[PDB]
RNA sequence: AAGCUCCUUCGACGAGUCGAGUAGUUUGGGAAUGCUGCUCAAAAUGGGAGGUAAAUUUCUUCUAAAGCUAAAUACCGGCCA
RNA sequence: UUGACCUCGGAUCAGGUAGGAGGACCCGCUGAACUUAAGCAUAUCAAUAAGCGGAGGAAAAGAAACCAACAGGGAUUGCC
């Protein structure tokens, strides 16, 4: 048996966390706090841009990975999350921000690494059947398969995902035991803290069809574009008054 | 905002009307070598790239093959009757052609060119 | 934007991405063959012949440090297993 | 200079685990030691760190081995006293 | 675009046994709450309010675990004589009880 | 077209040929002197294409500097020193250009290929004569040989805003406060 | 055709130790009579004591994989085997990269 | 000797160099801003940079590792005014 | 035996060349601290002063592995 995992009925999830050239240190820095909560997953360097979508695939392939994170990066300042089932399962692209890795000194918390979490999902999962999707694409991402033998015997954090506005937010907690007075669980936030809202969910690993798309989301570069023009549409404005003060001084 | 040592590093300038009539005095040493000649080169018409700038017009660097050779100048003879040559700028559209097609036919006309010896 | 009327503009002598020279590539295979293999192209031999197809991608990165340059390095050395027994 | 007891400073968990933490003014019960064995094993860490630096490695480990039996002759007692309990 | 019937389609082709009646909870280990974390938030920009509802879904997951859990026998508790590896060194989170030494030093000193 | 087939060889460098041909002369050159004249290019397509002709005035010169660090790294490349060293023992050369053609672990070998600017070929000839002007002497001492310009940062764009048209004329340029008499 | 999520005999991962200890040092463990714990929850224990004759042996005569470190799974020292010093003897030298 | 025009023929373009990892230094600039040392070490419808959620990494723009070049610019020094 | 080639040497051999000075401005290397601010440390002074090497009447740079996203610009340098 090569699948390093000891239980009555085997559940075989490999993930490959894999990034691409133009990631920031603070993205790095959320991808390595994730890899560290998935004890079944293997870091993966910067990923060519010129190449096809559908090469991590069989980049995946080569590392006897089913479940792919791959982390995308745009100008070097935006951050956008595919989570794939590597031969034929759906693909989800989302946009990643508001992003608050480890090693930031206000948490307070921590917990073992490896040790399987408790995942906390919203009633929102269980309606909308987009987001019945993500979530057991999430279920498979950060499962911690029940008998393998890098994670840690006793569970100590819950990883929360809660569906507020048109995003995803993902909340990493520890639980905290406390004894009563004449035990109960007290939670303390001790990891990554980020917001994501789907762009698109596509069945085939990294292309196929489109079945759900946003209608709603807002660019990045959107909000930069448009700035772009305020600046543009003001210079034509007082082009104009000019253009016209010169033709009424004349009349 | 003197944090650093600002005063070697102050230049004056006490100079300007100075520089002004060296510079007059240059420009008339290319008149006095070129005599019947202007002192400057025939350069195009192009656009500027910002979507702020793209409504004006200024001078390029200098002509491009397409648009030489459509007015009917040989390349080899424009550098050397006045007109200014980029070999780097691309057309890409018929009103950038037209523009200065035309500016170059202009240029034709006004000329006089004197036999080679 | 503004509307204007495109052209249709000459093929540039720089772009290199047509049909390469035949002779280079000529040369190429040529100096392979007299030049030999590196050691670390050697152990990729190896593992391909042994059929660790798997191996061969993983450890071709390693040395090279790029997929692109261990696909395109293992799809260069696979072409002369194929010769090599060919020629045999 | 102030003491970290003094402020109410929140309890961190580290590779040392917190546990069971008890709330703040509340009845932290009292878990008396008495047995022969409970002693042993407090015993052995005092006398172990007021020794301090042995130069051999085998004395050195002979100090560790008494804490460990201590421990489990610790350990021992109070299963069977849980079982006694438990039973009878 | 929103393709229900492919959605589901898609679902089921990587979907799981989680049913509870035969898939034991040790397996899974996801809750899926029963309220809407978005009715207790009225306001989106009011982090204390917002941070507290995304805590307590948390907390009702973490709680129902552990009684499934320890229903099963899964040991929960982390024994005191059990050091392992964390996801924060012991240098992040020494720099962390610093921090808070300090805000506890500054805020004693202004009283006194 | 021989040029053509040394410069595909010279390309792998690990080959069993490439990689016999360096073994046996690396020793060969660690048996000589730390700068000793060549007779002849080592590798004659790179020398070819990096400037040398086969006319009276041109030589090479080989030489190997001890590799690593001053934890201090030096600005400047082993290139750079090499280049430095021959010319200081052929005064009246003019360096033109430099190329690796061994490494081994403790040193590090270099052939430099230098022009002659008192010699009557080189003066009569173009494409060379321009060496003999004065303000060609000692341009590896200045920075002025493809390893300086490396170094220097003399390229084009957003990421050498800094190091191009000199790196202190521009901290000079932009740290100096210029008033005008109409203020 | 879907991929088989098992680790090939060549993987990181594919030897993964019992000890369920991260990179922690082993000082802690030191005063007690076990040595990390199993991914089922149970404590390991330390396996017995050397003699302190068979100590002083190794000490002037070193075995011949001595390391000076200590094995995480059993608290005893780590000793290399014979195919081992094999692969390091090659390596040091570069004679045999791989056998035939 | 030279410029062009046409074409049932051809059209060679720089390697211990890019690049990956790492250490130091530096910049407003971890898509490492640049440089240097060390380990590994490339390609040919290739390579570099950028744009883009727009459904795949499409589109845009250049051609590195060889070299020369006046002028507008600096000047407490040299010959003077 | 003789004679080529290669490589390496001798000569107060025939003809040349370099060193030193100057260094205001210019091209590189190397390289501080006082000082300023802040629990501390990074930072600031400064990629400066001192030190070393190399040019000229100017030097350096320079004819895109550039800027851009445009209806596009088109080597370098300098002023606003």
């Amino acid at each position: 048996d090569r699948s390093n995992i000891i239980a009555e009925r085997k559940n075989k999830q490999r993930v490959l966390v894999l990034s691409s050239r133009g990631v920031t240190y603070r993205h790095r820095h959320l991808l390595n706090d994730l890899a560290s909560m998935l004890p079944h997953g293997r870091k993966d360097a910067k990923f060519d841009t010129k190449s096809r979508l559908y090469e991590l695939c069989e980049l995946a392939e080569l590392y006897n990975c089913n479940n792919v994170l791959f982390f995308e990066a745009r100008k070097g300042k935006d951050l956008y999350m595919w989570f794939s089932k590597v031969p034929n399962g759906p693909t989800v692209k989302f946009y990643a921000q508001n992003l608050h890795t480890m090693e930031e000194l206000h948490f307070q918390g921590n917990c073992l690494k490896g040790s399987r979490p408790i995942l906390s999902f919203d009633a929102a999962f269980e309606q909308e059947p987009y987001l019945k999707v993500i979530k057991e694409l999430f279920l498979h991402t950060f499962g911690v398969p029940q008998g393998h033998k890098k994670s840690k015997p006793f569970i100590d954090h819950v990883l929360s995902f809660s569906v507020a506005d048109g995003k995803i937010w993902v909340r990493n907690y520890e639980i905290r035991e406390v004894e009563k007075v004449k035990t109960d669980i007290n939670l303390i936030e001790i990891g990554p803290r980020f917001v994501l809202t789907p762009i698109i969910i596509q069945e085939g690993s990294f292309g196929g069809p489109i079945l759900y798309e946003n209608k709603r989301f807002i660019s990045p570069n959107k909000i930069r574009a448009e700035l772009r023009k305020a600046k543009a549409a003001r210079h034509h404005a007082r082009m104009e008054q000019q253009r016209d003060l010169l033709a009424r001084k004349r009349q | 905002h003197f944090r650093k040592h600002w005063q070697r590093r102050v230049r004056c300038h006490f100079d300007q009307p100075g520089k002004k009539v060296t510079r007059r005095l240059a420009r008339r040493a290319k008149a006095a070598a070129l005599a019947p000649r202007p002192v400057d080169k025939l350069r195009p018409i192009v656009r500027c790239p910002t979507v702020k700038y793209n409504r004006r017009t200024r001078l390029g660097r200098g002509f491009t093959l397409e648009e030489l050779k459509a007015a009917g100048i040989p390349r080899l003879l424009a550098p050397t009757i006045g007109i200014a040559v980029d070999h780097r700028r691309k057309n890409l559209s018929e009103e950038s052609l037209a523009a200065n097609v035309q500016r170059l036919k202009d240029y034709k006309a006004r000329l006089i060119l004197f036999p080679r010896k | 934007g503004h509307k204007t009327t495109r052209r249709v503009l000459k093929e540039r002598p720089s772009r290199r991405k047509g049909a390469q020279s035949k002779r280079t590539q000529f040369v190429r295979s040529l100096i392979r063959e007299v030049a030999g293999l590196a050691p670390y192209e050697r152990r990729v031999i190896e593992l391909l012949r042994n059929g660790k197809d798997k191996r061969a991608r993983k450890f071709s990165k390693k040395k090279l440090g790029t997929f692109g340059r261990a696909k395109r390095k293992c799809e260069e050395l696979q072409r002369i297993i194929a010769e090599s027994r060919r020629a045999h | 200079v102030y003491s970290e007891k003094e402020l109410g400073i929140p309890q961190l968990n580290t590779v040392t685990p917190v546990g069971v933490t008890k709330p703040k003014g509340k009845k932290k019960g009292k878990v008396f030691v008495d047995d022969r064995e409970s002693m042993n094993t407090i015993l052995a860490m005092v006398e172990a760190e007021k020794q301090g630096q042995i130069e051999s490695k085998i004395m050195r480990a002979r100090q560790l081995e008494e804490i460990r039996e201590a421990r489990r002759i610790e350990a021992e007692k109070k299963e069977a006293e849980r079982k006694a309990l438990l039973e009878n | 675009i929103n393709n229900k019937e492919g959605l589901l389609t898609a679902l089921r082709r990587i979907q799981l046994d989680i049913n509870p009646k035969t898939t034991p909870f040790s397996f899974h280990q996801s809750v899926v709450a029963s309220k809407r974390t978005e009715d207790s938030i009225p306001q989106i920009e009011d982090d204390l309010q917002r941070e507290l509802a995304f805590m307590n879904q948390a907390l009702e997951a973490a709680r129902l675990g552990r009684s499934l859990l320890r229903k099963e026998g899964v040991p929960f508790t982390r024994p005191t004589d059990y050091f392992a590896e964390m996801v924060r060194t012991d240098a992040t989170m020494e720099k962390v009880k610093q921090k808070l030494i300090e805000e506890a030093t500054a805020k004693k000193a202004a009283a006194e | 077209g021989a040029l053509k087939y040394l410069e595909e060889l010279s390309k792998k460098k690990q080959s069993d040929v490439v990689r016999f041909l360096l073994r046996v002369r690396c020793w060969e050159y660690r048996q000589l002197n730390v700068i000793h004249r060549a007779s002849r290019p080592s590798r004659p397509d790179k020398a070819r294409r990096l400037g040398y002709k086969a006319k009276q005035g041109y030589v090479i010169y080989r030489v190997r500097v001890r590799r690593g660090g001053r934890q201090l790294k030096y600005q400047r490349s082993l290139r750079a020193t090499a280049e430095e060293r021959v010319g200081r023992r052929c005064s009246n050369l003019r360096v033109l250009n430099s190329y690796w053609v061994n490494q081994d672990s403790t040193y590090k070998y270099y052939e430099v290929i230098l022009v002659d600017p008192n010699h009557k070929a080189i003066r009569r000839d173009p494409r060379i004569n321009w060496i003999c002007n004065p303000v060609h002497k000692h341009r590896e001492c200045r920075g002025l040989t493809s390893t300086g310009k490396k170094s220097r940062g003399l390229n084009k764009g957003h990421r050498f805003n800094k190091t191009r048209a000199g790196r202190r004329k521009t901290w000079k340029r932009h740290n100096t406060l210029s008033l005008w008499r109409y203020r | 055709d879907e991929i088989d999520p098992v680790y090939d005999s060549d993987d990181t991962d594919y030897n993964v130790p019992v000890n369920t200890i991260g990179n922690i040092p082993l000082s802690f463990y030191d005063s007690y009579p076990h040595i990390g714990y199993d991914i089922n929850g149970k404590k390991i224990m330390r396996p017995a004591t050397g003699d302190a004759l068979q100590n002083l042996l190794d000490s002037i005569e070193v075995p011949e994989g001595w390391t000076g470190l200590t094995d995480p799974n059993t608290g005893k020292p780590l000793n290399l085997s014979r195919d081992e010093l094999e692969l390091i003897r090659k390596v040091q030298q570069g004679l045999i990269p791989d056998d035939v």
